[PDB]
RNA sequence: GUAGGGGAGCGUUCAGUCCGCGGAGAAGCCAUACCGGAAGGAGUGGUGGAGCCGACUGAAGUGCGGAUGCCGGCAUGAGU
RNA sequence: AAAGGUGAAAAGAACCCCGGGAGGGGAGUGAAAGAGAACCUGAAACCGUGGACUUACAAGCAGUCAUGGCACCUUAUGCGUGUUAUGGCGUGCCUAUUGAAGCAUGAGCCGGCGACUUAGACCUGACGUGCGAGCUUAAGUUGAAAAACGGAGGCGGAGC
């Protein structure tokens, strides 16, 4: 029996026809392109985590020693300061502590030169 | 070992199929059963021959762009219907061991749930059908369920044109589909049932 | 509400200051040039501007600009010196493709287009 | 009435095993299938041939197709059947349809 | 960070990966890194002192995600589904 | 993880059977922030104006972006 | 070659408005005109009107991840939806290749059509079913809203 694609491919479209939106010209109007254009997308997508991992510890080391020199050590060594006390061992959240509690890193900041020379 | 309804009750004679009726088998079975019914019908001109169309078209090389032989193949609208159906019969023999052990674990089926005898059904008259219902009634036949009445007797099965009921069936040329297909099973006829080789 | 089938019929669905010349032997493209200065005005002004510029579109828009206007006024009963062109706009109706020879056997089709010139006039009024 | 899809007719399910799908060129989305090349819409490139051993090979024999006897082994007879008599009939029965022979 | 909390705060319904104690009051303590209770700046160790109660509030699936993966040329296009099971968890804790 | 082999499944029509559904409204269309590991599925609303889901099994002209592919519609060049 | 479809029934639109007309707006018929005769549904490309957020020191495969701004919040105010600014990162797809963003092939865009099938009592193996040291029928026959009959013949059974 004949059996037609009906439906069955105007929907496979739909289907990534929606996925485009502020896509830029045909690249959110028309299927073909559209879908190519998802292709490049699965690319940046997936690689974008693994990586965004990346992106951030470098915000956070940034600010990190943009404190830490602010009182005259500096991230690398301020870093192996607060590691030469296992006690100290924050390193997560250790740049928010730098940006929104002064009263604190400073602490942390001595802290370390305390258990340095 | 089924009780008989009409002018008598014997029963108990019968083996049947071990363990206890096996779809498998009796998929087995249907499935070949409705292959032979399966007629062969093919409208499709597959054949790129088959189709009206001439044979040589434009120009091998230097029109732009083409390169086509008859405007009658796979990929011409209009043209001709590739890998397409033709006319044949899916029709094979099941072994005749299975065409036997079929319905027989049919007739089991039907015993382990709502099987259903009788001998004679001077409970007719004429053919009326209107006393075949009546009969049904306190035959249990409320008309609820689909029956199958296997069984020859030209007059009686002239009491059956009432739906969703029965359904008629001569000289126990039964077949495991029909009894698989209806509810209960008014074997009737102690013809077919009891007494073979 | 009730539920469609009561609304279709406990309404009738109508257009206020509506009219629409369908078919104008005309191409969008080229109509919407006038259709546009007399976009969103005086409905005066559109008799107006109309009566003087040079584009050949003018007398359709002129025409459906007239036509909504008798009935903005009649079938609406509106003010009409209150008129304005609420809206007006060309859409594509359909197309005359005619054949066009050309140099050396090729063949060419000329796509004679087609507008649907539809204009909305409106009362307008500050508050 | 309630809610049941019943069982029987449609209760019938297969075997398992009894009969695996089809298989339609297109395994994921990647497939072009057969070699990758040099092989495709045409059927001759057989599996015999006529230089490939086949020939080379020496032999002229000769087939005769004489007789060909029906082996009735002896515990065929022996060990069981009680005398059920051989003759030239009964073995059929017996078990040596071969006819013809 | 890396499970079950620690620092400072006042008490919030944050969530984190799964805690296994299912149900809910589950009373929860987590040692603790830093924080100032009173202002009172404290670091490791010396912190270890002070503690954290917080109760697990619920359990949840996370926001569906699609895996996919891709390579040009080589073919290979691959679509996943995915979205990580978490534990809401009620600060409370010294 | 490419050619290739093996495994489990999604979907489309047609057919048999079960449960049904529908003019206070089917299929199809359209929108959507839900669901499933994917193929995909559902809910709700709008349109529509008559046929139609789900489940088991059977048969397939059964799944598309490529072929200077085929037919049709509409674009660019340009108001040149 | 292509070309189908008002409605249950013409009840197919009397009369009035603008127009030479075409066309349209009312009125009226009809369940419905959110069925009007370039009349069932009416997708997509493609053209256009209105609105929201944006854009006139900028180098861009056109996205993606992150953040802020604006708007909105029927599976949705607590998470989001839309839009956008700046930052990071980022060499279309397919084919053919030792090697492709490739100045190498193909292709304007969308819709629909479009390719590993069918057959042979054929061979060979996996899985499954029935019998099992035995196992089967073919042609036809008679019944068929059904399938039994039919051993001619074939395969195991001794090799060299
Ligand atoms: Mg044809
Ligand atoms: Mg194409
Ligand atoms: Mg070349």
């Amino acid at each position: 029996p004949r059996a037609k694609t009906g439906i069955v491919r105007r929907r496979r479209h739909k289907k990534v026809l929606k996925r485009a939106k502020g896509f830029w010209g045909s690249r959110s109007k028309q299927y073909r392109n559209a879908f190519q254009t998802l292709l490049n997308a699965a690319t940046y997508e997936y690689r974008d985590r693994r990586n965004k991992k990346r992106d951030f510890r470098r915000l956070w080391i940034q600010r990190i020693n943009a404190g830490a020199r602010l009182h005259g050590m500096n991230y690398s060594t301020f870093i192996n300061g607060l590691k030469r006390a296992n006690i100290d061992l924050n390193r997560k959240v250790l740049a928010d502590i730098a940006a929104r509690e002064p009263e604190a890193f400073k602490a942390l900041v001595d802290a370390s030169r305390n258990a340095r020379q | 070992a089924q009780i008989n309804v009409i002018g008598q009750n014997g029963g108990r004679t019968i083996e049947l199929p071990l363990p206890e009726v096996n779809s498998g088998v009796l998929h087995e079975v249907v499935t070949w059963q409705l292959a032979s019914r399966r007629r062969g019908t093919a409208s499709t001109r597959t054949r790129a021959q088959v189709s009206k169309t001439g044979r040589k078209m434009y120009g091998q090389k230097g029109t732009g762009n083409a390169r086509h032989g008859d405007r009658s193949v796979p990929t011409f609208v209009g043209g001709g219907v590739a890998f397409g159906p033709k006319p044949r019969s899916y029709d094979y023999t099941l072994p005749r061991q299975v065409r036997q052990l079929g319905l027989a674990m049919a007739i089991a089926s039907r015993q382990e749930g709502g099987k259903l005898v009788a001998v004679d059904g001077f409970d007719i008259a004429d053919a009326k059908t209107k006393n075949f219902i009546s009969w049904a009634k306190q035959n249990g036949l409320d008309g609820t369920e689909k029956v199958l009445l296997v069984t020859d007797d030209e007059n009686t099965r002239r009491a059956a044109r009432n739906v969703s009921w029965v359904s008629v069936l001569p000289v126990a040329g039964v077949n495991v589909y029909d009894i698989l297909r209806h509810d209960r099973l008014v074997i009737d006829a102690a013809a077919l049932e009891i007494v073979e080789e | 509400f009730r539920n469609k089938k009561q609304r279709k019929q406990q309404v009738k669905l109508r257009k206020p200051g509506f009219a629409v010349a369908k078919y104008v032997r005309m191409s969008p493209r080229k109509v919407r040039l006038v259709v546009d200065v007399i976009r969103g005005k005086s409905v005066q002004d559109a008799e107006d501007l109309l009566r003087f510029i040079p584009r050949s579109a003018s007398e359709p828009v002129a025409k459906v600009l007239n036509s909504a206007k008798a009935n903005a006024l009649h079938n609406d009963e509106m003010l009409e010196d209150r008129l304005f062109v609420k809206e007006a706009y060309v859409d594509a109706g359909p197309t005359l493709k005619r054949l066009i020879p050309r140099a050396r056997g090729s063949a060419n089709i000329i796509k004679k287009r087609t507008s649907h010139i539809t204009i909305i006039v409106a009362e307008k009024g500050n508050k | 009435h309630d809610l049941k899809p019943t069982p029987g007719s449609r209760k019938d399910r297969k075997r398992v095993g009894r009969g695996p799908g089809g298989t339609d060129k297109t395994a994921g989305r990647g497939h072009k299938g057969q070699k990758s090349r040099s092989g495709a819409g045409k059927g001759a490139f057989f599996e015999g041939g006529r230089s490939r051993l086949i020939a080379r090979l020496p032999k002229r024999g000769f087939n005769n197709v004489g007789t060909t006897y029906e082996v009735v082994k002896l515990s065929q007879l022996q060990d069981l059947e009680d005398t059920t008599f051989d003759r030239d009939t009964l073995e059929a029965y017996r078990l040596v349809r071969r006819k013809n022979r | 960070i890396q499970t079950g909390g620690k620092q400072y705060r006042v008490s919030e319904g944050d969530v984190i990966r799964v805690e296994s104690l299912q149900g809910e009051a589950g009373d929860k303590v987590e040692l603790k890194a830093l924080f100032v209770g009173g202002e009172q700046t404290v670091f490791g160790e010396d912190a270890g002192k002070y503690t954290v109660q917080a109760e697990v509030v619920e359990h949840g699936r996370g926001k569906k995600i699609y895996i996919r993966k891709y390579k040009s040329g080589v073919q290979y296009r691959r679509r996943t589904g995915h979205r990580q099971n978490f534990t809401a968890i009620k600060i409370l804790g010294i």
